[PDB]
């Protein structure tokens, strides 16, 4: 739904020094590496301010606390404590901006959702009817479309559909057309793509329904 | 938190100011403080404030700083980490997150730490052990008081355990004055309401509705926040999640 | 054998009610120590040479120290440089050819590699900080109770050396390592600090993580060094607290860091009971639990004594809180007796932490004099850390 | 298998002999062979085309394989005319070749115990009982 | 990895999920009893009133029948299912031969019931053990105890609960035959017995007394108090 | 409402009910700190000899002489000879840690003294052999065979006749009377593995194989075989093995072998790998020389090293029968002062599942207890109070309330 | 650890499913019982007061076991419902066989002997649900009996479970009143206590449910009010909070 790229659009329209690190790279293993990592992150972000680090997929190591019973559920709450410690502790961070991203939002440890951590709380919902015809208006702006392709019919459609299916209904539809040697993207490919997006079920086992 | 601060300062000042009263009346100085709580109530704000004014080496040890990858190398650290603190005597050090370090020492094994254990177990000899230590105290703060094991919370290593419960409405309406005293606001509005739509705030979530009560007038293009910005800001910092299903919510009666 | 390096204590001085007797005892200590400067002094100053001197010329600035591999001949010799190289130096006649051993530390000279002299006592400063030079001020009666756990190490580590006849007269040996556990809190390195300080062997104290090191080799190296050197000064008597860091369980460990865990816990296990018998040093260890350790460390003829510390009882507690407000200022109303009866797990510092909470609610109402209010509060104030955590009411 | 640690010379040795087997084409006299207990950890760089190929397979041996092994490393013994090797790997499973030796050499020493030249059947029995550290104990409850 | 299940021996012969059934007990409140010439005395101590719930709905001494009482210890639970299967078996017995239930009687019936659930898996056992003392005997007194077990003896003086130990320990020193020659004596030696509770109160302190042909009498705390006081005035000799 | 102590609270706390002479106590007592320190600061300084000899035994005028005129050689060793027409030979020499290097003899030496592969001395400036020199001894390793006997005899092992007689059937037998395994044409084993609870007797039982062994004798301590450089610990069981080869009828007796024996897996990015490969390495000497191996955890040794073509032989040292306990309550009581009606046997019962080391503890706990009490004669009653607090006071829990099901 | 079954010991005697589900009715809801002569309440608690919720029994949490017996309820839904059908059958079984109503401890006596088989033979979850009891009989009158999920009862004179069951009933022995309990005082009290344990304020009429037991002319009518008696009766502890402020 755009998690991703909206940090991707802040960091190509930033003049700070932005900072991208993944969740999953904080789970090193040899225990005292991955909290050095942050240290090492928050650190950098330090030196060279404003500085601005996006921790996209932090559900990975800042998922809610809880009583470990072995080193590995403690290494993860560890680097979850260092992430809280960095983010807001003795040591208050200036002109140190952190954009996080998670899939969940639920699972997330209460003490990383303080409104002195992660202040806003921004949702990024299924775009409606309004905000499809937006990203489809975006996407098929540098592609070659024919002007038989309505894209109304295709946005009014009541399938709620993500951004991402909207890029993968845009892109296979191009491919479609590049399959059979065509240079020009006809409605016909586009409700043939369409198909192919939305039918997510396919498998099932029909007694789950 | 004035109980708490006149609490904490019975240990890391008046022993420190003032050594000749323990002396006299004959009982041995308090060493170690654990500031316990929800998150966002002033564990870290008050080391904060106690590193501002103490006159003494203020030393930081927060979270994860003692793992080290090499075995025996967290031990190391903190055994001269006490070295520097005496040779500066007298010094504070505060260890923000306790329970990266001082978790309940789990059994020995293959899935169990070990390493942070050792380090904690020196940090542990440090505190109470065989050489007294003198003119050294430690703040440590945590959230959650029952994962630290019996050694590490026993009396000798920490003396006081002062908890940090969050603000009642008294309270909650002193951090709304204390983060709204630069803030531009109007006639009429009334504070304490504000703190009256916030029934268990933590402490940080106040600051929070004052933040965002001011970004309701920063998208405005204004400098003064009415009383509707903070109202409306309230419910945006306070927001809940529930459970969304009656089906579990009916589990019990 | 050096002898027993025993820590360093000035005499006790025992009115502890400030009387003008503690001034003239106290001062009767500094005008002796007043008067052993002097004497050294004095001896400096008062005192106001060809032989030597030719053979620091001989040897030069400055000295390297190497390691000494084969003695060739009687006047050739191979060492190790303290990088780890190898050279077919010369032995110089000043230099004891007995006191030669392969292995020991050489004194090489720098420009032209020769040996110049043997450095003895070259232990690790790792291991020379670990001896006990100033020795602890709590004694026997500064401990309230555990008059059995008390005569359980009495009988391992001072009586078989002050009657070591009794012993020997009856055809034992007499125990040879202790353990120490229990709860937190209830006095097992009390105890090791009282041992400390009314023992005549030196006491080198570790509590199990010093002994660990970064480096592969280091590690069984520094614990072999420590028991080189305990066995080196005569009796001897080593408080490994906090056992536990160290002597763990062993099990097949998936990672490297903690293989050499177990091998310096195997070293000390073949320095506590190996091919080579030990000599005259005592090992005392602490761990608050026994039921991690592995059962080679605790078996019987490593450690001979299992001394159980339990939380104190009603008449120990009694004698704790005495002995922990013995300094007070007491009010004639402080009957300690309401403190004590109480259920609660009270161990021996939570006793010497509701002491010190006491005396601050005094100063709390500008008060040198504790009440018996006072103690009530710092009860409460106190008991944090354990709440309340038993079985309701199930059981009648 | 890979992973500055001090690890990175026997990894230039490995990588000089992955080096040397793809250097030389087939068909040539220099027909290589290498053994492992472990391939669990071996490199599978090392397990490609060009290099050592053909993994050759190694089992736990079966019954009768079991019996035949016991028969080689008994023939410069003199072990008695009559010995149902056959009934020997019987008793004998889970055993890999190696304790298929020992158990006639511990047959052999626990007849040089009792004192008689021959090896019994009863001899090798107690070898099978010894070379797992098991001792007979003849329990009450069986009769 | 031995005891997580009743019916798995432990290498040394050991049935530790019936040891830890012996625990139970160990938590209850102390219950003492002992056998006098005419009157059997049980006593319990520890009464841990509520102060907000009333008391009818706590008693621990119960008369199994018209001429024996039980007071149990460990969990209440199975102490009232023990108590409704005791007074129905002791009901049935006297159904089918006319002759009342002795003491060792409904005790090995007792022992027996609690054997049959610590038998067989997929049964916990009761945890409690019994104090079954009477004088349905007609003519001889005799008190019993029950384990969890299953295993019953037959004691001239108990204690069981919280303070087993140091009020068995206790009470060799000072039962003698002189002490039960008197029945009042009897009583004030439960009296003594129980003195010695987890805060020794004195209030807290409930006795029953069975004697020979009679009925249950649960001593009001008005006698008690009386005895508690009569004794308190017999151990003022110390000053 | 906890009020701050204002400065005139504080002054008065400090100075109101003061004793008159406290002010003056602390004073001394702060003199007398700062006293011990200033006089432990000027005598602190100890002269530490560097074990010059005695002035007798000194030869100055030409010990100047060995300085100038003697240079230091480096010691190297001669890897390959290259002949290059068999009157220039250009040797080629590793300095160990320096480099390696091709080069010739000085003239004092001859071309056949230096045989490939032999330790040689070298000169710092040109490192032309100036010296043969002996072939390598660890100063270690010659250290770690064992030059004293050790005390303990094989009649102090008590309980473990069966077990020392299959230990002595390999390490002894084959050594004393190598005829007995040559007509039946028995390969004798060339090691075993004693393993068994801790306190069995493991080590007790090659403490007594080393008081009777009329062979050479090496404890290896393991400790020493894991170094911090790299290789050192392969070539430290290498140099030990060469030297158990050099001697004629070697013992080696690898005591906690689970130090430089755990189960194989790939570290590499750490040092765990080095004593892996020196465990290896070891593997490959292992496969007239007989080893010892000792362990109190024998699942943690390497599969490899523990088939039977490394360790023929496993004797287990299990917990000793009735017979054997009375045995080793005889040994651990035979220099006691002990009252001569002792019924040994009536203890050993009373000792179930325990180890030899547990009732040697039950042995000194008994005199320890007529210790107590000023008797000099260790009766019947003491021992069973020492067993009542050695054995059954951390045997189990197994307590009264709950063995009243067992009569 | 030993709470895979709930006929597992522990090594300390403590049956661990037992107290798991002691514990778990933390999560049940409010229900107390006042001290009260000639009469005697519940107060229960709607958490789901959702306004899609239509309300069809106004008894959700108040169940009639006999004719002069009700009892509340706290613990899982469905374990609730079996346990007061079981009840109701017991009464119902005593009613017929002796034609004399269960004199109240023997009904309780019943659930809990029912209860307490669940914790001692294998293969059955303990009911996790705790119920408070009401009833008169001719033997003691009214009475409060305190179910409790290990099979455990008591008599009780005022008690509460579920959320906020400490403060509950430490607010009950603040005003504690032996004697001196009539029926206005204690239904003021629980309205009094509900509204501090319940952390929702001002004590919404239809979120708070109270049931009351009288003897009225030899009847036992057994009462649960409506919305407009809770209103006014609400109305009244209001108008009794806001004398209290004049202090200040
Ligand atoms: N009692 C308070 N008074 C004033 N400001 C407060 C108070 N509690 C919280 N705050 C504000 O909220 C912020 C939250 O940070 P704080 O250090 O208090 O968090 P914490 O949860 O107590 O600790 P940690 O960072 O260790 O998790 C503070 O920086 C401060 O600005
Ligand atoms: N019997 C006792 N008499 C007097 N003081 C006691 C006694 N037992 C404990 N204490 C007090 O307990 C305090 C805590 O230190 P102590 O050496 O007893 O800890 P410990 O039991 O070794 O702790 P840990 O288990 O954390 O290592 C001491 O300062 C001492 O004053
Ligand atoms: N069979 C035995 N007969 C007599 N004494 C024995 C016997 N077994 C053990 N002991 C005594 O117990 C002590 C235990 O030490 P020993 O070296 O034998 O232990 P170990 O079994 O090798 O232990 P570990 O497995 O911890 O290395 C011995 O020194 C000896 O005095
Ligand atoms: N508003 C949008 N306009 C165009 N493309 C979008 C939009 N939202 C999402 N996408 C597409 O969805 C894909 C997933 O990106 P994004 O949603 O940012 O990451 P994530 O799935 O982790 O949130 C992107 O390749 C992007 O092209
Ligand atoms: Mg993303
Ligand atoms: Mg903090
Ligand atoms: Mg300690
Ligand atoms: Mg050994």
């Amino acid at each position: 739904c755009g998690k991703t790229m909206l940090a991707k659009a802040v960091a190509h329209h930033t003049t700070a020094a932005f900072i991208r690190v993944v969740g999953s790279e904080f789970v090193q293993k040899y225990l005292g590496e991955g909290p050095r990592m942050v240290r090492d992150v928050f650190r950098l972000a330090k030196e060279n301010a404003p500085a601005i680090i996006f921790i996209d997929e932090i559900d990975a190591i800042a998922t809610k606390r809880f009583d470990a019973q072995t080193g590995a559920d403690r290494e993860v709450q560890r680097i979850l404590l260092e992430l809280l410690n960095q983010m807001d502790g003795f040591d208050q961070n200036v002109n140190v901006k952190v954009i996080m991203a998670t899939n969940r939002a639920d699972t997330l440890d209460p003490a990383l959702l303080r409104p002195g951590r992660l202040d806003r709380k921004i949702e990024f919902p299924l775009p409606d009817r309004r905000q499809k015809r937006l990203i489809f208006s975006t996407i098929t702006s540098k592609m070659n479309l024919s002007e038989e392709v309505d894209l109304e019919d295709y946005v009014a459609r009541p399938d709620k559909i993500s951004g991402a299916d909207i890029n993968s209904i845009c892109q296979e539809s191009g491919m479609l057309a590049v399959r059979e040697n065509r240079y020009i993207v006809l409605a016909k490919d586009f409700e043939k793509a369409y198909k192919t997006v939305i039918k997510k079920d396919e498998q099932e086992h029909e007694f789950y329904k | 938190l004035d109980k708490q601060i006149k609490e904490i300062k019975e240990v890391i000042e008046l022993p420190v100011k003032h050594p000749e009263l323990f002396e006299a009346l004959g009982i041995a100085q308090p060493k170690g403080v654990l500031l316990y709580g929800p998150p966002g109530t002033g564990k870290t704000l008050l080391a904060r404030a106690v590193a501002h004014h103490t006159d003494c080496t203020f030393i930081r040890v927060s979270g994860s700083e003692l793992v080290q990858k090499f075995i025996g190398e967290g031990a190391r650290m903190v055994r001269e980490l006490f070295v520097m603190a005496r040779e500066h005597a007298p010094s504070i050090i505060f260890m923000d997150e306790i329970d990266s370090i001082g978790s309940s020492r789990l059994e020995g094994g293959s899935g169990g730490d070990s390493e942070v254990q050792r380090t904690m177990l020196e940090l542990l000899n440090q505190l109470d052990g065989f050489e007294a230590t003198k003119n050294i105290k430690v703040i440590m703060a945590t959230n959650r008081i029952d994962i630290l094991d019996s050694a590490l919370l026993r009396p000798g290593r920490i003396d006081r355990k002062i908890e940090f419960p969050p603000p009642n409405e008294e309270a909650r309406l002193d951090i709304l004055k204390i983060h709204s005293r630069k803030m531009n606001l109007t006639r009429g509005i009334n504070l304490r309401k504000i703190a009256e739509l916030m029934p268990g705030a933590s402490g940080a979530e106040v600051k929070g509705v004052c933040t965002e009560a001011g970004m309701y007038a920063l998208r405005e293009r204004r400098v003064h926040v009415t009383q509707e910005d903070f109202e409306m800001a309230v419910a945006k910092v306070m927001q809940k999640d529930s459970e969304k299903n009656m089906s579990i919510k009916k589990l019990w009666k | 054998t050096k002898g027993p390096d025993a820590a360093s204590k000035l005499p006790l001085v025992t009115p502890h009610t400030q009387c003008r007797l503690k001034l003239l005892k106290l001062e009767r200590i500094k005008d002796y120590l007043l008067m052993e400067e002097e004497f050294i002094r004095n001896q400096e100053q008062m005192k106001p040479e060809e032989e030597r001197s030719k053979v620091d010329d001989l040897r030069g600035t400055p000295m390297s120290v190497g390691t000494l591999e084969e003695i060739i001949d009687d006047n050739h010799a191979i060492v190790s440089t303290s990088v780890g190289s190898e050279h077919y130096v010369s032995i110089l006649s000043f230099v004891d050819k007995d006191l030669l051993e392969p292995g020991c530390s050489v004194l090489l000279n720098h420009k032209v590699h020769a040996v110049i002299g043997v450095l003895m006592d070259d232990t690790d400063p790792l291991v020379t900080v670990m001896k006990v030079e100033k020795a602890p001020q709590e004694t026997y009666a500064d401990i309230g109770g555990l008059d059995n756990q008390i005569q359980e190490i009495k009988e391992s580590v001072e009586l078989p050396l002050t009657h070591p006849e009794y012993y020997e007269e009856m055809g034992i040996k007499p125990p040879k390592g202790v353990i120490l556990y229990g709860p937190p809190g209830t006095g097992k390195t009390l105890l090791a600090k009282a041992v400390a300080n009314q023992t005549s062997a030196t006491f080198l104290r570790v509590v199990g993580s010093e002994l660990i090191q970064k480096y592969l080799g280091d590690g069984p190296k520094l614990v072999r060094e420590l028991f080189r050197v305990a066995e080196e000064h005569a009796p001897s008597i080593v408080f490994i607290d906090e056992i536990d860091a160290i002597g763990t369980k062993r099990y097949d460990s998936n990672s490297g860091g903690e293989r050499e865990i177990q091998r310096t816990m195997l070293e000390l296990l073949n320095q506590l009971d190996g091919f080579d018998s030990r000599g005259d040093v005592k090992v005392i260890m602490a761990t608050n639990r026994i039921e991690t350790l592995d059962p080679a460390l605790i078996r019987p003829g490593r450690i001979d004594r299992k001394i159980e510390f339990p939380l104190p009882d009603e008449k120990t507690k009694k004698r704790i809180f005495q002995i922990h407000t013995s300094r007070m200022t007491l009010a004639d109303d402080v009957t300690l007796d309401d403190l004590i009866m109480a259920k609660d797990d009270l161990s021996g510092a939570d006793i010497k932490a509701i002491c010190t909470e006491a005396g601050l609610m005094a100063l709390r109402e500008r008060r040198m004099k504790v009440t018996n209010e006072d103690f009530k509060k710092s009860k409460e104030n106190v008991l944090y850390k354990k709440q309340e955590g038993t079985p309701e009411g199930l059981y009648l | 298998k890979r992973f500055k640690a001090g690890d990175r010379e026997v990894q230039r040795t490995m990588l000089e002999l992955l080096n040397q087997l793809d250097g030389f084409q087939p068909n040539t006299q220099v027909k290589v062979i290498a053994a492992t207990n472990r391939v669990d950890i071996l490199d599978p760089a090392l397990l490609r085309s060009g290099r050592l190929d053909r993994k050759i397979e190694f089992p736990m041996p079966n019954e009768e394989a079991r019996a035949r092994i016991m028969q080689i490393h008994s023939r410069k013994m003199n072990v008695s005319p009559d010995v149902n090797y056959e009934e020997l790997a019987r008793c004998t499973d889970d055993f890999n070749g190696a304790q298929c030796k020992a158990v006639c050499v511990e047959a052999g020493m626990i007849a040089l115990r009792r004192g008689a030249t021959e090896l019994t059947h009863e001899d090798y029995m107690e070898g099978i009982l010894e070379v797992q550290a098991k001792k007979k104990a003849n329990l009450q409850y069986y009769a | 990895s031995y005891d997580r299940a009743i019916t798995v021996f432990s290498p040394d012969g050991h049935l530790f999920q019936v040891e830890y059934a012996q625990e139970a007990v160990k938590k209850g409140s102390t219950a003492v009893g002992v056998r006098g010439r005419d009157i059997v005395v049980l006593g319990v101590e520890k009464k841990s009133v509520a102060k907000l719930q009333d008391e009818r709905t706590v008693r621990k001494i119960c008369a199994l029948d018209d001429n024996v009482c039980m007071a149990f210890a460990g969990l209440t639970a199975d102490a009232r299912i023990v108590i409704n299967r005791a007074r129905v078996e002791c009901q049935s017995h006297r159904l089918t031969v006319e002759d009342p239930v002795t003491v060792e009687y409904i005790t090995r019936y007792i022992a027996s019931l609690k054997q049959r659930y610590t038998q067989s898996n997929g049964r916990r056992p009761f945890g409690i053990s019994a104090l079954i003392v009477g004088f349905d005997f007609d003519g001889t007194p005799r008190l019993y105890q029950t384990d969890p077990s299953g295993t019953y003896h037959a004691w001239k003086a108990n204690a069981i609960g919280r303070g087993a130990k140091s009020v068995r320990e206790f009470l060799e020193k000072n039962y003698t035959d002189e002490a039960i020659e008197t029945d009042d004596l009897t009583i004030k030696l439960v009296i003594k017995a129980l003195l010695e509770v987890v805060q020794s109160g004195g209030k807290n302190i409930e006795l029953a007394v069975m004697r020979r042909d009679q009925s249950l009498k649960i001593l009001n705390p008005e006698e008690i108090e009386k005895y508690v006081a009569e004794i308190e005035k017999e151990k003022e000799e110390n000053e | 409402p906890i009020r701050a102590l204002d400065e005139g609270d504080i002054a008065l706390l400090k100075t109101y009910g003061q004793s008159t002479y406290s002010r003056q106590i602390k004073q001394v007592e702060d003199d007398i700190q700062q006293l011990l320190k200033k006089i432990n600061e000027l005598t602190g300084i100890k002269e530490s000899d560097t074990g010059l000899a005695p002035p007798a035994l000194w030869d100055l005028a030409a010990d100047k002489q060995t300085l100038q005129s003697e240079q230091p050689l480096q010691v190297a060793r001669c890897t390959k000879i290259i002949n290059a027409d068999s009157e220039d030979p250009k040797y080629i020499i590793n300095v160990k840690q320096f480099a390696k290097f091709v080069v010739d003899l000085s003239d004092q030496v001859a071309p056949t003294d230096i045989e490939e592969g032999m330790r040689v001395g070298v000169d710092r400036n040109k490192y032309q052999i100036h010296i043969p020199l002996p072939p390598k001894i660890d100063p270690t390793v010659t250290m770690m065979q064992v030059e004293e006997k050790p005390d303990v005899t094989y009649s102090d092992v008590g309980g473990c006749k069966e077990q020392i007689e299959k230990l002595r059937e390999v390490v002894e037998t084959p050594l004393l009377h190598p005829e007995r395994f040559v007509n039946l044409g028995i390969e004798p084993p060339k090691g075993v593995l004693l393993f068994g609870p801790p306190g069995t007797g493991k080590t007790l039982c090659a403490r007594a194989v080393a008081n009777r062994t009329d062979a050479c004798f090496i404890r290896v301590i393991g400790s020493e075989l894991v170094q911090k450089y790299v290789g050192e610990g392969a070539r430290m069981v290498r140099e030990l093995f060469e030297m158990a080869r050099t001697k004629k009828a070697c013992l080696i007796f690898f005591d906690e072998i689970d130090a430089i024996g755990g189960a194989r897996f790939d570290d590499g990015a750490g040092g765990d790998n080095e004593v892996q490969r020196t465990m290896l390495e070891l593997i490959n000497q292992l496969d007239n020389i007989k080893v010892l191996m000792a362990t109190n955890r024998p699942d943690t040794l390497d599969p490899a090293l523990m088939r039977p073509g490394r360790l023929d032989r496993k004797i287990e040292f299990s917990l000793p029968d009735l017979e054997g306990r009375t045995h080793i309550f005889k040994i651990h009581a035979r220099s006691m002062s002990v009252e001569r009606d002792i019924r040994f046997e009536l203890l050993a019962r009373l000792c179930p599942n325990s180890t030899g080391a547990e009732i040697r503890s039950v042995c000194t706990e008994a005199g320890m207890f007529a210790i107590r009490a000023r008797r000099k004669i260790a009766t019947e009653k003491d021992f069973l109070e020492a067993v009542n607090k050695v054995i059954k006071s951390y045997a189990k829990f197994s307590a009264t309330p709950r063995y009243m099901t067992y009569n | 650890r030993y709470d895979s079954r709930t006929t597992i010991f522990s090594p300390e005697g403590r049956l661990y499913q037992v107290e798991y589900a002691m514990e778990a009715i933390g999560h049940a809801g409010t229900c107390l019982g006042i001290l009260a002569n000639d009469g005697v309440l519940l107060a229960a608690e709607r958490r789901n007061i959702h306004k899609l919720l239509d309300e069809v029994f106004f008894s959700e949490k108040i169940y009639k076991l006999n004719e002069d017996m009700a009892c509340s309820v706290a613990g899982i839904t469905s374990d609730a419902n079996v346990l007061t059908n079981e009840l109701r059958l017991i009464a119902q079984r005593y009613l017929l066989q002796y034609q004399e109503p269960i004199p109240c401890e023997q009904l309780v006596t019943a659930l809990c002997d029912i209860k307490q088989a669940y914790t001692q033979f294998g293969g059955k979850r303990p009911f996790g649900v705790s119920l408070l009891y009401i009833g008169w009989d001719k033997h003691y009158g009214f009475q409060l009996y305190q179910s409790d999920p290990s099979g455990n009862y008591g008599g009780w004179k005022a008690t509460c479970i579920g959320n906020n069951s400490a403060a509950a009933v430490s607010m009950l022995k603040q005003d504690y009143k032996e004697g001196e309990m009539t029926l206005k005082s204690a239904l003021a009290l629980a309205i009094k206590v509900l509204n501090k344990t319940m952390d929702v304020s001002k004590l919404s009429a239809e979120k708070v449910e109270i049931a009351t037991l009288t003897r009225e002319n030899g009847k036992t009518v057994i009462r649960v009010l409506k919305q407009k008696e809770v209103e006014q009766l609400i109305k009244k502890h209001e108008e009794e909070e806001a004398k209290a402020e004049r202090e200040k």
